[PDB]
RNA sequence: ACUCAACACGGGGAACUUUACCAGAUCCGGACAGGGUGAGGAUUGACAGAUUGAGUGUUCUUUCUCGAUCCCCUGAAUGGUGG
RNA sequence: UCCUUGUUUUGCGCAAGGUGAGAUUUUGGGCAACAGCAGGUCUGUGAUGCUCCUCAAUGUUCUGGGCGACACGCGCACUACAAUGUCAGUGAGAACAAGAAAAACGACUCUUGUCGGACCUACUUGAUCAAAAGAGUGGGAAAACCCCGGAAUCACGUAGACCCACUUGGGACCGAGUAUUGCAAUUAUUGGUCGCGCAACGAGGAAUGUCUCGUAGGCGCAGCUCAUCAAACUGUGCCGAUUACGUCC
């Protein structure tokens, strides 16, 4: 789906990502200010697919997910965009 | 109703004073500032 | 208000749980927070403050960012600091983590526990206890006690002095339980219930 | 039950063993062990050195 | 759960929800493409017709809307109020 | 503590009385050692071993409907209502109680960084004609909420009515009507009308429960759960004794 496009952007220049685990949709972001509208389930799926490739690191508390983007994850993300960058985490600070 | 710190909806939901801590029992899941002294 | 106090409880819970899981074996004591008026300091008690910060600085801003994205906080209303806790011995949870690490490395229960006991009781602690229940056999659910110095469980006053930690280790065959207590030599009520003294 | 005999030895897998190179023999064999256990070590068995050890896996 | 440390007990005053269980349909959560199909694909979405309790778009026909993620084969997997 | 100068061989202490708000673990609760049980819990969990369910999945579904609640009148556990004259049964009026609950939706409007609607209670229409029930104005984030606190137990001879009966004592069945709640009602609704009561039951065999004081017993209110319902559970208050204060069978 064309849905997944929005979330492929959401990784980039937002640092750590956050989601809630729900079977029913809801906007995962808040901090980024992009205000994409996506169901949570779809977001989760993409997070998981590239967690399985070791690109992303998962951490979890209660019911909430928080996904950090590793050095590896950053590298991959930059290539998938084409767009080179000075590494997502370290730009923000 | 339904709960937000489990998705079980069974094993009983507290909604007293706007909190849930009985789908994860409060004896285990403390540091809400409550104490028993009496 | 009624709701203020409850919601503060919630915030502390969520925060404390997130850290105590995903940031561990740094000698994590816990956290403490207080307001400075439209900003919240949120200091992070660790023995090793370097991992908290990061040497690339990624860790501290990750943990700020996670909180912001959940609760709708922004910069200048939220901050995270590090605090150096000297004597890992006097922090229950910290000793607990190091012990957990020994056990997951597949070192002997006895030897492991003796390390904790040595460390604690050197710094001048009244007593300590390490109660490790779980597998060590099969076929039991055997419980082993190690008890040192002295410790009180009387009154409700004990709870203030003695801080406690319960953690799990996950090994082949299944779970192993771990618990650490440690009665501090320094009161947090500035109170004793024994020894009438005479000032001469 | 008069007949149900051989029940287990029907069912079991057979590798049918595995090829191996010939072993030293005479003095050469006795040499082989005396090097393994009692030399290139800080210990002599005893039970202090264990002549056979096995890897982990499963526990109950 | 079954003398006491069962039996207005499982914060259990449950009707659809909760739900294990039953009568039926559905999803991918089967992610991960490493071995294959890009355009026109097994597809995403779709009025009518049909399907069926369900004009519901799952499905099938019609025709339209299509990202090629969905889809094909293995391995792999995750989920569970199952013991 | 004092005192009885009693009891106390000296000690540890004991009893009665006294001062006194209060007589000994001050009073009522809460926490609690060591050794354990093959106790319960894998339907609390992101607490988990293995191996079952892994797609005509049984997993899973704001999916639909059904179950857990069924009725030979069957046993048991727990609860509540009565058989009434020591609220006593239908009527009226008086004085008078305490913890505790409550609010905020990215939904609208508002601006250079954003306010009011899902809580209650007040007041008035709801009687030129019922109850159930409609709606408008008004305040509160609670020591504000209209007196922050009220109608049951109780009091009453106002010269009330009934009057030793299964009734005018009790309800449980049963039919008709209507409004309220909700995503959906199939007595869900139930604070309601008005039938049936002349259906049970008259303090109830053997057996058996638990409390020595503001307790037992009697009575009511709120919280709890949550589309909606409390004979339940938890907490506060009111009226408030008889016997014993001994022994170990």
């Amino acid at each position: 789906k064309r849905s997944r496009d929005d979330v492929y952007r959401f990784f980039f220049t937002e640092g750590v990502i956050s989601c809630k685990k729900d079977p029913l949709g809801t906007w995962t972001g808040s901090l980024g200010g992009k205000t994409f509208t996506v169901p949570s389930i779809q977001v989760m799926q993409l997070m998981r697919s590239m967690k399985s490739r070791g690109l992303i690191k998962e951490q979890f508390a209660w019911r909430h997910f928080y996904w950090f983007l590793n050095d590896e994850g950053v590298e991959y993300l930059r290539k998938y965009l084409f767009l080179p960058h000075d590494a997502v985490p370290n730009t923000h600070k | 109703r339904h709960c937000v710190i489990c998705s079980n909806q069974k094993a009983v939901i507290r909604k007293y004073e706007l909190n849930v801590c009985r789908q994860c029992f409060r004896e285990n899941a403390a540091n809400i500032g409550f104490s028993k002294l009496r | 208000k009624k709701r203020m106090i409850i919601r503060d409880g919630v915030f502390y819970a969520e925060l404390f749980e997130f850290l105590k899981r995903e940031l561990a074996d740094d000698g994590f004591a816990g956290v403490e927070h207080r307001v400075t008026s439209t900003r919240t300091e949120i200091v992070i008690r660790a023995t090793k403050t370097r991992e908290v910060l990061g040497e690339k600085g990624r860790r501290i801003r990750e943990l700020t960012a996670c909180l912001q994205q959940r609760f709708h906080y922004k910069e200048g209303k939220l901050q995270l600091f590090a605090e150096r806790v000297e004597v890992r011995g006097l922090s229950a949870m910290a000793q607990a983590e190091s012990l957990r690490f020994k056990l997951l490395s597949n070192l002997q229960v006895r030897r492991a526990a003796m390390g904790i006991i040595r460390h604690v009781m050197e710094s001048g602690a009244k007593g300590c206890e390490v109660t490790v229940g779980g597998k060590i056999k099969g076929q039991r659910a055997k419980s082993m006690t190690f008890r040192d110095g002295y410790m009180i469980k009387s009154g409700t006053a004990h709870k203030n002095f003695v801080d406690v930690a319960t953690r799990h280790c996950h090994l082949r065959a299944g779970t192993l339980g771990v618990k650490v207590k440690i009665m501090l030599p320094k009161s947090m009520q500035n109170e004793e219930e024994i020894l009438p003294d005479v000032i001469t | 039950s008069l007949a149900r005999a051989g029940k287990v030895k029907n069912q079991t897998p057979k590798v049918a063993k595995q090829e191996k190179k010939k072993q030293p023999r005479g003095r050469a064999f006795k040499r082989l062990k005396y090097t393994q256990r009692y030399l290139a070590k800080t210990l002599k068995p005893g039970e202090k050195l264990h002549m056979n050890k096995q890897p982990p896996g499963k526990a109950g």
